Formats: C-alpha cells, structure tokens, sequence
RNA sequence: CCGCGGCGGUGCGCCGCGACCGGCUCCGGGACGGCUGGGAAGGCCCGGCGGGGAAGGUGGCUCGGCCGAGUGUUACAGCCCC
RNA sequence: ACCGAACGCCGGGUUAAGGCGCCCGAUGCCGACGCUCAUCAGACCCCAGAAAAGGUGUUGGUUGAUAUAGACAGCAGGACGGUGGCCAUGGAAGUCGGAAUCCGCUAAGGAGUGUGUAACAACUCACCUGCCGAAUCAACUAGCCCUGAAAAUGGAUGGCGCU
RNA sequence: CGUUCAUAGCGACGUCGCUUUUUGAUCCUUCGAUGUCGGCUCUUCCUAUCAUUGUGAAGCAGAAUUCACCAAGCGUUGGAU
RNA sequence: GGAGCCUCGGUUGGCCUCGGAUAGCCGGUCCCCCGCGGGGUCCGGUGCGGAGUGCCCUUCGUCCUGGGAAACGGGGCGCGGCCGGAGAGGCGGCCGCCCCCUCGCCCGUCACGCACGCCGUUCGUGGGGAACCUGGCGCUAAACCAUUCGUAGACGACCUGCU
C-alpha cells in the first residue's frame, strides 16, 4: 500500500534542523535511522542525516549510490526538480503559509475587508442556492 | 473558554496528567466518552491491577474506607484526583472545575470536541503492543451501563451522520457558489492568495 | 535485529476470486465466501497480477516475533483457498470398549446428542459452529463427518465433541473411550 | 572514563633519557577519547599496561587529533573489543556502518552500554579496521549491502506533539 | 506682592520618562592565529595503470503494454567507486 | 550519622547534591543509540529485600564443524555373520554388570542406544539413495525478562500512573 | 532404594534459600508501672491445603491411597486425664 | 421602566460524523442492491492534511451627501401557524401579514469636549442574592406541638384516627 520508498534518488523535504525547509537527494542508506544526503542546487552540503527530520516526496532521479556530487548535480538539473517543486501544490501551500507569516498589519486589514465582502457575496449566493433548491424540491 | 476533550483512544494517565495541569492552570475542561479510554498493558494485567485496588479496603469499616468507583468517568476522576493536590483549597477548586462524563451528554454532543495527540494510543504506543478498554474493564468489574450507553451512542451516531450529511450538502452548495462567484470576486480572491490564503 | 524486508507470495488458482479492503481479505468462489480481518496483524497486503493472480505479503523492519507472522498469514490464506475450493472434511471415529456411543444430529448437523458414553445417563448436547455440518456417514459403523469451509470452525467443532467425551476420575490410559479425530481431508479431491 | 562524541587521537610517547639509555624507542597509539587530556590519560593507562612506563617516568612526545581521510564515504568498521562483565573479561568483534572511525567507536560504546552494560572504564578498544563490501560476518551489517536498496518508512509516527496540544484533527501517520 | 532669578531640605498621595554608573543574564555582527603550514569537498578535465559492486548490453525466467519493471548468470566502462 | 553545603537581615545573578509527565520549580528537546512484555515487570549510595540452579523467551559474542564431491529437520530399506565371543551358572545368542573391544559382506550395523527376558524371539538408532534445493548445527558465555519466590489489618518506585 | 529403571514416589555424600508460629543471641523502648500463664467467649487475617470445586502424574485395571497446580469461598467435632 | 447594597469570575465565538494508523478525505453516480437517502464496484482530485484548529466565522469609530460594484436584504426581545429536541431538551429552523431603512467594499465632503504624553479602556451584563417601588391574569395552604392508636418504642422516632 506504500508509494514513497527510500530509494537512491529519492527527493525529500527537510522538516527541521539546520537545513530546514530544503530539498534532499538520498545518495546512500547508512543505517535504519540514518541516510546519506546531498543537496546540490538547494545549498545543502553532502552529509549524513536521519530519517526523522526529512519528509520524502514522490520525485525520483537516476544516479548510482556513491556519486561524487557531479553526476547527482547533473541529474538534478536534468530532472529539473526546482521548477517542478515550484509547480508542486505542497510547496505552493508552504509558501502560502510563509506569506501568512509575513502578512503585515495593513496587509491584514486589506485581507480582512476582502474576507468580509467576499463572505457576504458568497453567503448571499448560498442563500439564493438554498431558496432555488427549495423551489426545485417543491 | 471550556475545553471539550474526547476520551476515545486516549491513554489513562497520559491524558490525566495533561488534564490535571490544565485545570490547575485555571481552565474548565470537560473530558467526555471516558469508556473509550484505553490503558497500555493487556486486559489481565489491568484487571488484576484494579482487582488488587478492590482488595485494598478498610478492615473495620469499609463504608468509612476507600470508595471504589466502578464507572469509567469516576475512574478518570479518581486518576485525576490522585494527581491534583486535593487536600488543599486550590485542588478542591480544580476538582470543582473538572467535569467528567460517561458517554456524551446532550449538553456536549453538539459541541466540537478536541483530541490530544500527546496522550493518544497511535502516537504513544507501538502498534505491536497490547491494551485494554476501560469500558470493558469497568463492565467486567461491575459497572452496569455499557449496553445503555452503547444504544444511546448508536442513536447519536445516527443523528451525527444526519448532521454531517447536512454539512456535506451545505459544503457542496458553498463550493458551487464559489464556482458561480469566482468571475465577480476575481480581485477579491486574488488579494487573499497574494497574502497566503486559498492555496 | 530489525530485518529490512520479509516477503511471501501466494499464487491463487483461476477458480478463486480474492480481494481486500485494507487488511480485511475476502475470498469467494465455488463453495461460498470467507472473510478474514487481518487488522492488528500489521503487515502489507498487496494484490498483483492481471485478474489478481497473486497475494503478496510484506513485513518491513520487523524483528523475530513479527517475522514469524508472514508464514502464518500465508498459511491462513492457503487454508481459506482450500476451504473455498475443496472444503474441509474431518472424519472422527467413536472408540468404545463396551458401551456403544449413540450419536444423533437434530436439526441438520447443528445440535449433536451423544448418549451411552461409559453407560452414563446424562446426554451430551453440543452446538456446532455456524457453517459446520455434522453427519453420520455410510459404510462405517460409528463415525462422524464434519463438513465446512472454515478450518477454524470445523476443527473447533471437532474439538468440542472430542472434549465432551472425556473420562473423569479414572485411568484414561486404560479407558480408551470417546469420539476421536481420525482423518483430516477435503470434501472433493480434484 | 566517560564519553561524549568520541575523537581519535594519535599519541606517541617514550621514556625520559637516562645515562643508561639516551634514546628510548617511541610508541604510538590511536586513542579514542572525547578530548586530548583524557586521551593522554588513557595513553598512559595502556602504555603502563603494556610496557614499563609511567607518566612521571616518561613523556608524551606528541598528542594530536587525526581526522577522517574520507568523511563523505560510508564505510564498514570492524572493531575488536576486550570488555569486563560481572564475570571475568570477555573478547568480542563488532561490525558497524558509519562515516568516521570515531563515529563507529562512539556507536560501539553506546551499543556496548545498551546490550551488555559495558562501561567506558571497562571497555578496552583493541583496534578498528575498515572493511570492504566482502569480509563481513554480521547480518545486520550485510543487509545494507544492496545496489538498489528499497524500503518505506512504514509506521512513521509523528513528533511535535505539544505545539498546539489541543487539536481537532486526529494525527496521521501514513506518509 | 510679582519673579520656579541662584542655593538648600523638598513634594499630601499614585506614578511615568530620560541619561549615567556598578553587578549580571542574552543577542546581532565584523575580522585573526594554529593544524597533517588542516581532512575530504566545489570547477575545467588531461596522457596512462590495476582492482571491485554489477549497465543504452548479452541472457534463463516472471509480470504487462517493438517498449517498460523485478530476479540471476561471465563481466570489460559507454552506470559508477578506490 | 548519607551527598552537597555550614547559618547576621535582604535584592539581583550563578550553581553543588539531586532532578525537569502531574502532585512539584524545571526537557511542552519534533533528544541520540539499543534492550525489555513480565498471569510477582522495573524504577537511583546508605536503604529497607533476595540466592544456588534452569529457559531455542529474546538480543548479542567465543569455539568447532559441513554445503554442489549435491546440508538440516520432513516421507523411508536395516542393526547380519567369527559370536550362545569373554568372567558371570542364578541368567546375557547387544541386554542385572565389569576387564574386553576387530576383521568379513563392505553401502552397513558400535562385541551396541532403548522397548524386555528363568533364557529367547520380536519392535527399533551410525552411513546413503528417490523427493524440497541454501545457509545450517553443537557447546559455552554475557544482558533484559520468567520459574525458583510462602504470612498473617488493606499497602505502597512516595502517590497517581507509566510500555 | 524401587523385580529391570536416578528422578511415579524417594534420595546419601555436598550445597543454596524463606519464616518469626519454638528456643537461643543483643539490650534499642518501657522500672514517677504497658496487669504476668492458661482455659471460656468473640471477630478478622495468612497459606506452608486436611476435606470440599476444577485439574495434571502414579509402581492409577476398579475401589482405596500418594505427588503437584489454580484456590482460604465454606468447614475443621463431643469427651476421660 | 429607577437609583442604590453585597459577591465575584471575564475581556468575540465555533451550532456535533463515525472511523483507520502497513491508511484516509471528497464527487457524480454512466453500473448494481436496499429503506429522496444509504451501501457496494469503476473512474477522477489532493494527502506532513488549503473541504487545513498551522483552521473557520464577526469587525471593533460615528454620522452628514453623491457616485461606482453587489443585494431585495435587515429590524420592531415583530404577531399567529408548521415542527424537531428526553441521556442531564430547554433551544433552533420554516411560512402569511403591517411599517421603516440604504446597513456590506471602494471613492470626493466636512463635523463629533482636538480635555494640551502618562494607570485600573472595551464587554459577557437588562451579570447572581436581598430591601423599595408601574400595571394585567391566577390563587388559596401545608408542616410541627397538644389528643388518640399500637403493626412501633429507652427518650426522640415510626404506623394511625379525629365536622
Ligand atoms: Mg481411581
Ligand atoms: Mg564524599
Ligand atoms: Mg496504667
Ligand atoms: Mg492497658
Ligand atoms: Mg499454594
Ligand atoms: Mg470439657
């Protein structure tokens, strides 16, 4: 029933730690709870990193299990994980959470007025749909 | 201003410590559905633990001595009372703040209830271990009303299924209304996603 | 230590239709349906091949006590496929020294009355498990036949009437009496 | 002897020059220790066991930390052990899989304390040797020898339980 | 008496602020020395040399749509590593 | 009586010994690595409880073997002849027991492991083949847990509890 | 020892433990006093179980009797001295 | 509709699926079954959850006039009807009818003791208890002592009888 596997070439998202919020290519598997990790275009150095602080995605790319940073950089740039990650919905809601955190007070006031007017218009439309469904069921 | 905690799947002492601390911090907590509390360690271990607790009783006057409450809500009240400083006035005020229920009453069945993942079985126990339900433990110690509570919970699960069907109908009306209105709220929807909403 | 993977495959024949809702497998075919809920067993159950030719069971990162469960899931799947296709037939003979043990079924095979065990007057009524049919066979003197699909139910129903006819407060090495299981096979051979 | 994260120190030493011998031989060891003070102390311990040399009747010529010549390459390490039980002293051979020699020896100290209650004052490290893909005798190490290794994270139980503690959603674990 | 013009103790009570000092507890930066005059790493790769897991191959089988996936077999380098 | 530390009255800071789920101040670290299932789990000098022995319960280590000359358990043919050999007479053609203790067929039976006899007879174990085809066997040893382990009022890791 | 058979039941030569239901050992509390033995009455508790309930093993053919487990719920008498 | 005493907590609310953890949420249901709904098969979208408690809902200065986008919405503890809710209900939805208003988002237009820097601002609240007062409708006692009884009893207490 599993879909995401720890494979040589698995791209993962670091949850916490020093390189938090960055992408990871798994190069080799060291132990049950420790992996060998490269970050060629995501400003992460080659090091070991446990499986607790990484969230594996559904991206795979092809390079042998002991690549000396160059072939995995070329595989990263060939598969183009940067633009596909920017087009990925989960990174879009991550940067939506980042915009919510960077929301200024004047920006929050504009958002609140837009919430108010949008909810009034959609609530009037929901009431029109309710009376139309009542007339249809009548 | 009142927490409504669900006792389903939550561990006994793991939930009781958090409830004791949050009630000593001046907050009204209502822990509900306490026969769904599961205790780590299997059923014969937990049953012999509570039977040893039943054997501990005052020799001269057992009516004066330890009161052995059989209901799961009062077992949870006892395991919070053993964590609260109940010999003091602030501990008695905490016991007055805490309200514990078997099943879930009509004052609290139509309320959104909370889940503590720091005291939950799937988070805290390994999946290969064993556990025991406090409802089954109480019924085989002598609590009388597992079946009446089961029928009342079946009735309110039917009522909550009807309510969730109505909520799904309101939600499909909300989605089709957003589909109708997304041409005239084009600059109302965009100013939420440039600041971090709906994406 | 934690073994990284233990896998096992079950190749189902073309007379069997199996499917699974999570860890809840259901096996239907000629003789009927049999369900088994492998929740709280904590394995992976994949079902692959065109028209689901094999059932694959995985255990990931399990030590010895959970590596010992892959083959028992495989064995329950073999027994369930055997009960669906060929069924289970347990033959059990009434061994007695002097008193002939009188066995009679009541509804179809559900209630079984046992009489004249060691000359006792107390009749022994046994309810069988739901799905197990009891019968008195032909061309044999005192012998019961238990037919069914679930090996659990059929063998538990055999153990009930085997433990009902026990000798109390005597030397059972001398008093060799009772209804004892003699043969374990299928309904049809194919 | 206590432990932290361990470091490997090449320590050489000799005796003081005497009128009967002006040039004593130099003896080298590879002490696994947290810092150089306790590295020099364990050096005097093992040299006092082996040769006739005490700290006041000798001198350490140089104590320096040696670093891993390839820290980015995962390696197998076979470590020979001489520990002391509640009964008499026993000998062992362990295999681990880590990047550095000092990291493998750290994992060895934690594993000895976990399995056999062997403390850092009772554990005497004989020697550590790096091993290729062959010449391994432990199945827990040999199960990681695969060209295309493949395993999920099956029961990925969540953490961060207490940032906001009271929630509506029951937490998920299938990832 | 109009002057808070200068000095001194000050105010009926509740307070707030500024700057300076002593004792602390933290944060953000900047630049320096030693090392095995640091180890591996990042970039272009060059003319050779040996060994080993096993790959746009070969190839027994299995699963599907000439093509894709898994397993094993000798093993070069056009997958790699020292 | 133990560890730390010795004392005028206070404010700020920092610790020792101990701790940081709640009582109870502080791990509400997205702590690291393993071990442990207890139908009597375990929980910190003094100190308030446990032994010899045993366990394929489970985790490691030490030693010695065999597997394509085609293992281990699993269905299967056999324990003959010199030889009632030899002291034992009260009976040893393997047989209560003890000094003895090899050849032949050889594929193979040790002057024998048991069932059992006044003696027999008979059932039946080294080795290999027909079938499944790669990791297995044996003895020690160290961890945690279990048995050993039984007292009288109801009873105490301090309590709640904890996997 | 048990017709053969160490272990059904026993078990020498040795050795490891529990109890304060016996006597010892000490003098820690009490000598400006804690009424000192038995029997009668009465209640509760322990199991190291004699019998009863449920079982396993016998040198258990049946009857009778020994060994062992869960187990203190209910019983354990009338008398001569 | 009115001050006036005492006791305090507060400082938007969330009006609800069950369920699994080696899975789960949402659709039409072209296909099928059962009593408009539920359930099963196939297919499609996300899944460190955006049909998100890391969440959602209400704005928290006022009024004047004069435009644009949207809207027939709101109110008079609005009057009568239809109901649902019993585990510890004590609230909510839907219709007929009289009148009034331009409230939500942007803009032009000024004015609100602008109390001259200084702290318990705001409110759930017409907060809970007691004493005076504005009216309409509805009402008329019970217990105990004294007597008696004996189904009871130390005294109390208990069972009884008496316009
Ligand atoms: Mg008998
Ligand atoms: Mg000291
Ligand atoms: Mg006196
Ligand atoms: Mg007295
Ligand atoms: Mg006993
Ligand atoms: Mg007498």
């Amino acid at each position: 029933v599993f879909r995401r596997f720890v494979e040589v070439g698995r791209v993962a998202y670091v949850s916490f730690g020093p390189h938090a919020g960055k992408l990871v290519a798994i190069v080799d598997v060291i132990d049950q709870n420790r992996a060998l990790v490269d970050g060629p275009c995501t400003r992460v150095r080659r090091q070991a990193m446990p499986f607790k602080c990484m969230q594996l995605t559904d991206f795979i790319l092809k390079f042998p299990h002991s690549a000396r940073q160059k072939y995995v950089r070329k595989a990263w740039e060939k598969a183009d994980i940067n633009t596909k990650w920017a087009a990925t919905r989960w990174a879009k809601k991550i940067e939506a959470r980042e915009r919510k955190a960077k929301m200024t007070d004047f920006d929050r006031y504009k958002v609140m007025k837009a919430k108010k007017m949008r909810n009034r218009i959609i609530k009037n439309e929901v009431k029109k749909l309710q009376r139309a469904a009542l007339l249809k069921a009548s | 201003q009142v927490l409504v905690l669900d006792g389903r799947g939550h561990l006994l002492g793991r939930l009781a410590a958090i409830v004791a601390k949050q009630v000593l911090l001046g907050r009204k907590v209502v822990v509900v559905r306490c026969e769904g509390i599961n205790i780590s360690g299997n059923f014969y271990r937990n049953k012999l633990k509570y039977l040893a607790f039943l054997r501990k009783r005052m020799n001269t006057n057992p009516s004066r001595g330890p009161y052995h409450f059989r209901a799961p809500s009062r077992i949870f009240w006892r395991t919070v009372r053993g964590m609260l400083p109940h010999k003091t006035k602030r501990g008695q005020a905490a016991l007055d703040r805490l309200k514990v229920f078997d099943g879930i009453p009509p004052p609290y069945d139509k309320k959104k209830r909370m889940v503590v993942p720091a005291a939950l079985k799937v988070v805290r126990l390994k999946p290969t271990r064993k556990f025991a339900y406090l409802g089954r433990l109480a019924h085989e110690v002598g609590w009388k009303y597992q079946a009446v509570t089961a029928t009342l919970e079946e009735k309110r699960k039917e009522k909550a299924k009807i309510h969730y069907r109505k909520k799904k109908q309101l939600m499909r009306l909300r989605k089709q209304a957003e589909k109708n209105v997304e041409k005239k709220i084009d600059r109302f929807t965009e100013v939420l996603k440039t600041h971090g909403f709906l994406v | 230590m934690k073994t990284i993977l233990s896998n096992q495959t079950v190749d189902i024949p073309e007379n069997v239709d199996i499917s699974l809702k999570g860890r809840t497998v259901i096996v239907k075919g000629p003789r009927g349906t049999l369900r088994r809920d492998f929740n709280h067993i904590n394995v992976e159950l994949s079902l692959l091949g065109k028209k689901k030719k094999r059932l694959r069971v995985d255990k990931w990162w399990g030590n010895r006590k959970e590596l010992a469960t892959v083959r028992t899931i495989c064995s329950h799947v073999q027994n369930m496929i055997k009960g669906v296709t060929l069924g289970f037939r347990y033959k059990m003979r009434s061994v007695y020294a002097h008193f002939p043990i009188n066995v009679v079924i009541q509804e179809n095979g559900s209630l079984v009355e046992i009489r004249n065990f060691l000359g006792e007057k107390y009749i022994r009524r046994v309810r069988m498990r739901p799905g197990v049919a009891c019968s008195v066979s032909q061309a044999q003197k005192d012998e019961l036949v238990l037919e069914g699909n679930d090996i659990e139910l059929v063998s538990n129903s055999a153990a009930l009437i085997q433990q009902a006819t026990t000798v109390k407060n005597k030397d059972i090495r001398k008093f060799l009496d009772g209804i004892y299981v003699s043969e374990k096979g299928t309904v049809q051979q194919a | 002897k206590a432990s932290g994260t361990l470091r490997e120190y090449k320590v050489v030493g000799r005796c003081l020059p005497t009128p009967k011998c002006r040039t004593p031989p130099l003896y080298r060891m590879r002490i696994f220790a947290p810092n150089h003070v306790v590295a020099k102390s364990r050096f005097w311990y093992f040299v006092s066991q082996l040769k006739k040399m005490k700290k006041s009747s000798g001198e350490i010529v140089y104590c320096g930390q040696v670093f891993e010549k390839s820290p980015l390459r995962v390696k197998n390490f076979g470590i020979w052990l001489r520990y002391d039980s509640r009964s008499g002293t026993h000998n062992m051979y362990r295999e681990y899989r880590d990047l550095t020699t000092a990291g493998a020896v750290t994992q060895c100290y934690r594993d000895m304390g976990a399995r056999h209650r062997a403390r850092a004052h009772s554990i005497q490290i004989m020697k550590v040797e790096e091993i290729a893909a062959s010449k391994c005798r432990r199945p827990a190490v040999k199960q990681f020898h695969d060209s295309k290794i493949k395993f999920p994270l099956p029961h990925r139980v969540l953490r961060r339980q207490h940032k906001p503690r009271f929630t509506t959603k029951r937490p998920n674990t299938f990832f």
